[PDB]
């Protein structure tokens, strides 16, 4: 998808393992959190825990938990490329680790991703309706007149270039 | 508080009471420990949340 970054997400952390200190027992927990951005999350998937077995207090040892960064922007289709009628079609992309400030808003961006519905919240009735997101997997600059390419040839190239006719070279 | 007299015609087995339980949730695993329990021929109903 191409198109111009409307709005950007705040960088957030996303906890993926937590891991927590009991300081009654001297015990260390260690908890998972599957990325189930796009796939059914069942409650206790997401439970964070407070307490030992015995309800003793829990302390999360943040250093040693582990956080993935998350973002969300939105894409819309670029002015120029959108039919000069009528209004702007978007989509929003998740954004995970490394792939996060790739994008601010303004900028002009190819993203790779899948195309995926999120889930709703649990609930006894549904529309049947579904909120979708692209999920990236890469996020390129349209500058690709801002990042270059030199091989050796290209390289050796240059420098005979410069080095034959050091003098006229400019005009 | 009662004082009666008589002879004892059966007596059952020892069994298991519990004076207090420990009751778990079965989705986020959270324990509700040490539920007291009340003495005698009394049950229990445990919380339904
Ligand atoms: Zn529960």
């Amino acid at each position: 998808v191409e198109g111009i970054v409307t709005k950007c997400s705040l960088v957030r952390p996303k906890v993926v393992r937590s891991v927590h200190y009991c300081p009654a027992t001297k015990k260390t927990i260690e908890r998972r959190y599957s990325d189930l951005t796009t796939l059914v999350a069942f409650p206790s998937s997401s439970v964070y825990p407070t307490k030992d077995e015995e309800n003793n207090p829990l302390e999360t040892e943040y250093g040693l938990s582990v956080y993935k960064d998350h973002q969300t922007i939105t894409i819309q289709e670029m002015p120029e490329k959108a039919p000069a009628g009528q209004l702007p079609r978007s989509v929003d992309v998740i954004l995970d680790d490394d792939l996060v400030d790739k994008a601010k808003p303004g900028d002009r961006v190819q993203v790779v991703g899948t195309y995926r519905c999120l889930p709703g919240k649990k609930g006894g009735y549904t529309s049947g309706t579904f909120r979708t997101v692209l999920i990236a997997c890469n996020v390129k600059q349209m500058s690709k007149d801002a990042q270059p390419s030199f091989s050796a040839e290209d390289i050796a190239k240059i420098k005979k270039f410069s080095k034959t006719r050091s003098k006229d070279i400019f005009d | 508080l009662v004082k009666i007299p008589g002879i004892i015609i059966a007596a059952s087995a020892v069994r298991a009471k519990a004076t207090r339980i420990s009751i778990q949730c079965r989705s986020c695993r959270n324990t509700l420990t040490n539920i007291a329990m009340r003495p005698g021929l009394e049950g229990y109903a445990l919380p339904r949340k």
